[PDB]
């Protein structure tokens, strides 16, 4: 009977919660009590990238830490040269409603997606000087919220149809489909080793997935609202989530618990994007207050702000060498900070 | 992605002839086009250039004010107007495409060129080696010298390499020191510093025999070097 | 450098094209289409000419882009903000749903579900200034229904006879009473006309009215 | 929805059958990763303008 | 035959204007009214500029022309204030150059105010007749029209100080400004007239366009009221002065000096009223005023 299984199901949650309590030896704040705070992190706009004529929703650095791509509701996907602020490419999109970007680790491809439920992949290193669309991945029933290349041939995507998928670009078919989320999946972050990935959903729950097997390993429960952003710690052994509750929290996969909550009573708006530093010592978050805060991930003190945007900070990224931070905004400007 | 040029032939001194190259198979409108000429028995020599959108036109000192270069993007064609041809203008005129953006490979595709026979402060690149004997398989190194530091402040060494097989157009191998072009075997490799440059081949074959050229791009007029033929 | 000079020239060439594209896009009129499954939005779209469906049509030298986002079937709160800045919101409601009920729920009227959606939309923080065009479809079938069935089934309180004019007026006025921003956004209600093709003309007229009012706003002459 | 309940109970059963380490050691691990790569983090410690590409 | 070595009296005594070696009760009353109007002008224009600059929301071209109008009216108030305290018995310490400086200040300030009104009318026409929703525009056109306005005002205020004055043609020139030639007064009056008629035409076109397009679907009453007041202030506060100048340059034996200072006072009251006419309708802009 349904009641039999439900009463049985809630008993499993009891064991999970009890085990989580038993392993909560000490709060991370206590362990990091003697760590010197990071101090005031005053970062300044070194380059201002102009040319987008609408809101910006997604950006993604390159692996060379010089090139970056950005998408905006104007229907343009622009590859920037951050060093010189000159535009390398301007890719027109078939659908102006784009909510994510991706720069392939090899630099040969970029991807984007949104309300069209398709992940379009573009080839940059062609032999005709132009940038051309390579494949169109059409197997989702809810708008695309995020996407990240694994290789030149594998891309994993999250959608608002409560499922994440893994694709084969050459064949254009889903090698694996990840299901189990009860709400719209907002963002996914790939592990450094490209063996796992976590996804945050509107059901206020984050799940760790296995790319090969296709089954969820862990599910982390936290604050009750749509998780809007998620990113891996650089070691791949943790991740931080940002939701509409105006809170960012740090989960761990090995401990399978929650360590920190980055909340300040003044902040009442929702977090739109999160991203770490090369050392993972700074957790940068782009809120709706028109500003981007910099959090000390090990002390939970707001040390740093990036206030240069007339509108909300949609996206926020760091380089592979951590020499810069770029932030998009609804004000149509990307700013390189350092 | 072919490039074909038209014109040339026999012209008496003092006449004016027009050279045209019709591009096909790529986005011509976003490529900067060059013209390079080769004497019947001497090396290459740059003559002209247009940037993308016809916004920058340069000429060689020996044709300045005499030649006029123009492009017609809608038809994907490149034109060269020549006036009062001198006896020193006998050469086969190549057309080269190039695109400049971070990481691109300029001078990557060369046309077949046309033959023109008239009836009758600049960096110098020097390579005093010619007809070096060699054999398929062995390791051979080609040396080049410059009169100026080609290493720019931004960190790019604008020295290129080309290979002209017997009866074929020049083919790019290395668009900048320590870089390899697309579609060329991995055997070719070149390293240099400052003004001393080298091109190394691990194992070669009967296919890669010919004359090797060196070109700099630090500043115009893109002076070439003398040929370096591999003997076989 | 020479390569750097060429790269800067390329970037300026890109900037010029971006500006031209933006100037071409600014002339376009962006319309958002909402409503229930059977409201008649499909019929309206047919009159005007997966995921998000875009319809482009030109009327009287004005370019309109209509976005039918009804095939999304996900949480609206996550992607509705993407439509901030549209000229208006065309909203469709079927007058013939007063006596019906959704095939899933027990006794929740379809008309009340449309009213719930309309209240959620017109009071949304993203559409404080955005005007709403309200289409009331299936009016003839509604007339046939009301000629035989009573209107009390949906609205418990109703002072009026079972006549099409008064019943339709009551439903319209009930729908126009949901908006609290009475002096900021204007609700333009229209009754669907099939052959006359006056639906596109009404959308045109409402769009020009909002454009002219905004023009008077930003210039200080109002 | 019976199969859904069965799959849910199996999902939670698999979730519970994993090794969990004490949070103190994981906190020390996160601190170790932060501090070991600290001096290579440009944002955390400024790098002089000579080696600053921006 | 020209004479610039003569003093002020040579022209005053030959045209009719009284030197007023001593003050007068009428002079005292008109002086009080003028100083009060000048203070009000300065205060209102300072408030307008401070509000237009403090709020980032009011950083768009129409508010820029509004602030330029406020600055021009401030300049007019200053010019009128300086003209006062230089009359009665204070108009005899002057020389040709210094009095020309005074009159040129007045002329440039008033010309700048009128030109700013015309520019506002033009920008309102442009904004109303566009067919787009947002139209993020540039700030170059507003500054270009601003520099045109200011250059025209300055050149108009300087031309009489250079060659367009009756230092050489003593017989043919005005009775109120003893040196300014009738040609200069006629030119200034005609400039004012064409500016006013262009404003009327532009606002009528705006009103007709809005009426037809919106009634195709109350805003008409508010638009009509705004148009009527903006035109009415101008017509009521300028027609007396312009007609008085035309009478000076046209009618022989028309006593126009007694009714001069009050009419000029009305003209300056025009600049006094401008900052409130163009700010009362703006709810938010009137909320930062508090
Ligand atoms: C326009 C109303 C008016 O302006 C007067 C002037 C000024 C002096 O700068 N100029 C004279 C052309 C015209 C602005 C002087 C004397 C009387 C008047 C009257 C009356």
């Amino acid at each position: 009977e349904l009641d039999q299984l439900r009463q049985e199901a809630e008993q499993l949650k009891n064991q999970i919660r009890d085990a989580r309590k038993a392993c909560a030896d000490a709060t991370l704040s206590q362990i990091t009590n003697n760590i010197d705070p990071v101090g005031r992190i005053q970062m300044r706009t070194r380059r201002t990238l102009r040319g987008h004529l609408a809101k910006i929703y997604a950006m993604h650095w390159g692996t060379d830490s010089r090139l970056l791509v950005s998408a905006s509701q104007d229907g343009k996907l622009i590859i920037w040269d951050s060093y010189t602020t000159n535009k390398v490419h301007a890719i027109p999109l078939r659908s102006s409603w784009v909510m994510t970007c991706a720069y392939a680790p090899s630099g040969n491809y970029v991807a984007c997606g949104g309300l069209d439920n398709i992940c379009s992949i573009y080839n940059l290193k062609t032999r005709e000087g132009n940038v051309r669309v390579s494949r169109e991945l059409a197997g989702h029933t809810g708008y695309l919220s995020c996407c990240r290349f694994l290789d030149d041939n594998q891309i994993v995507t999250s959608s608002g149809d409560t499922t994440c998928a893994l694709w084969d670009i050459e064949t254009g078919q889903q090698t694996t489909t990840f299901t189990g989320h009860t709400g719209d999946v907002m963002s996914l972050s790939l592990a450094p080793d490209t063996r796992l990935f976590v996804s945050g959903a509107c059901d206020a729950s984050a799940k760790l997935w296995d790319v090969r097997e296709g089954m969820c390993r862990q599910t982390f429960t936290g604050h009750e609202s749509d998780i809007n952003a998620i990113c891996f710690f650089p070691n791949g052994n943790a991740f931080a989530t940002g939701s509409d509750d105006a809170t960012c929290r740090l989960f761990d996969l090995r401990a399978d618990q929650e360590l920190m909550t980055y909340s300040h009573d003044n902040i009442i708006c929702g977090i739109t994007s999160v991203s770490f530093s090369k050392s993972g010592r700074l957790l940068l978050a782009g809120y709706d207050d028109f500003n981007c805060n910099v959090w000390d991930a090990l002390k939970a003190d707001r040390a740093g702000v990036l206030a240069g945007h007339d509108n909300r900070v949609s996206c926020l990224g760091v380089t592979d060498d951590g020499m810069a931070v770029a932030t998009g905004s609804w004000d149509s400007f990307l700013k390189i900070w350092n | 992605v072919q490039l074909v040029e038209s014109g040339g032939g026999l012209v008496q001194p003092g006449g004016s002839r027009k050279l045209s190259c019709s591009a096909s198979g790529f986005a011509f409108s976003s490529f900067g086009m060059h013209w390079v000429r080769q004497a019947p028995e001497k090396g290459l020599e740059w003559v002209a250039y247009i940037s993308s959108g016809s916004g920058t036109i340069y000429y060689a000192d020996t044709v300045k004010g005499r030649f006029t270069i123009s492009r017609d993007d809608p038809k994907n064609t490149l034109f060269l107007q020549m006036t009062s041809l001198r006896s020193e203008d006998t050469a086969m005129y190549y057309c080269v495409r190039s695109i400049y953006y971070y990481g691109s490979s300029p001078f990557d595709f060369w046309g077949q060129g046309t033959t023109l026979t008239v009836s009758s402060s600049d960096i110098v690149m020097t390579q005093a080696t010619s007809s070096v004997p060699v054999t398929p398989g062995e390791s051979v190194s080609i040396s080049c010298r410059s009169s100026k530091s080609l290493l720019h402040s931004n960190g790019n060494t604008y020295l290129y390499w080309f290979l002209q097989r017997p009866g074929q157009s020049p083919q790019l191998l290395i668009y900048r020191m320590s870089n390899l072009a697309s579609g060329v075997p991995d055997r070719f490799s070149g390293s240099g510093s400052g003004t001393a440059f080298t091109l190394t081949i691990s194992r070669l074959e009967a296919e890669d025999v010919g004359v090797y050229y060196c070109m700099q791009h630090l500043e115009y007029p893109l002076t070439f070097g003398a040929g370096t033929k591999l003997e076989l | 450098s020479a390569e750097d000079k060429a790269a800067v020239e390329r970037s300026k060439m890109i900037d010029r094209n971006l500006r031209e594209d933006g100037e071409k896009a600014a002339r376009e009129v962006k319309l958002l289409l909402l409503g229930a499954g059977e409201s008649g939005k499909s019929t309206i779209v047919k009159q005007m000419k997966t995921g998000i469906v875009e319809t482009h049509f030109t009327f009287k030298d004005l370019h309109f882009k209509m976005f039918d986002v009804g095939g999304q079937r996900s949480e609206r709160k996550k992607w509705i903000h993407c439509f901030e800045g549209v000229t208006a919101i065309i909203f469709c409601v079927a007058l013939s749903d007063y006596d019906l009920v959704l095939a899933e729920d027990e006794e929740m009227n379809r008309m009340h579900e449309s009213m719930k959606l309309f209240d959620s939309i017109c009071n949304n923080k993203w559409f404080t200034d955005t005007s709403i065009i309200l289409f009331l479809n299936k009016k003839d079938l509604f007339e046939e229904k009301i000629k035989k069935s009573p209107l009390t089934i949906c609205y418990p309180e109703y002072a009026g006879s079972n006549t099409y004019e008064e019943a339709a007026a009551y439903i319209q006025c009930q729908f126009e009473d949901l908006n609290k921003r009475k002096d900021t956004k204007e609700i333009y209600t229209h009754f669907t006309c099939a052959t006359d093709t006056k639906n596109v003309q009404f959308v045109f007229d409402a769009v020009t009215d909002v454009i002219i009012k905004n023009n008077l706003k930003d210039c200080g002459l109002f | 929805s019976i199969a859904q309940a069965r799959k849910l109970v199996e999902q939670l059963k698999m979730e519970a059958n994993i090794d969990r380490i004490k949070v103190s050691k994981a906190a020390a691990d996160l601190m170790a990763y932060c501090e070991a790569h600290a001096k290579e983090d440009p944002l955390l410690t400024p790098v002089p303008a000579s080696e600053n590409p921006f | 035959q020209c004479f610039y070595n003569e003093s002020i009296a040579f022209f005053y005594n030959r045209s009719g204007k009284h030197l007023a070696t001593e003050w007068n009760t009428v002079s005292k009353l008109v002086m009080g009214l003028g100083i009060t109007v000048c203070i009000f002008i300065m205060l209102a224009n300072l408030l307008v500029m401070v509000a237009i600059y403090v709020n980032r929301r009011f950083h768009f071209p129409i508010y820029y022309l509004m602030a330029n109008l406020a600055a021009a009216d401030f300049f007019a108030g200053l010019a009128y204030f300086y003209l006062m305290f230089n009359t009665g018995p204070n108009t005899r310490r002057l020389t040709v150059s210094t009095w020309l400086l005074r009159q040129g200040l007045i002329d440039t300030s008033l010309t700048a105010s009128v030109a700013n009104l015309l520019a506002i009318a033009i920008e309102r026409h442009i904004t109303v007749f566009r067919m787009q929703l947002h139209t993020r525009m540039s700030n170059r056109r507003v500054v270009v029209v601003i520099v045109v306005i200011w250059t025209m005002a300055i050149v108009m205020g300087a031309i009489p100080s250079v060659g367009w004055n009756c230092i050489c043609d003593i017989e043919n020139c005005s009775n109120m400004a003893p040196l300014y030639s009738d040609s200069y007064l006629v030119f200034w009056a005609i400039f004012n007239l064409v500016t006013f008629v262009v404003m009327v035409v532009l606002y009528a076109h705006i009103f007709g366009y809005v009426r037809q397009r919106t009634m195709r679907m109350d805003t008409m009453m508010s638009l009509l009221k705004t148009v009527v007041i903006v035109l009415g202030a101008f017509i009521i506060c300028w027609t007396p002065g312009l007609v008085l100048l035309l009478l000076d340059v046209c009618c022989p034996q028309c006593d126009v000096l007694a009714y001069e200072k009050f009419f000029l006072l009305l003209a300056e009251f025009n600049s006094a009223m401008n900052p409130i006419i163009y700010s009362y309708r703006d709810k938010e802009m009137s909320a930062t005023f508090r």
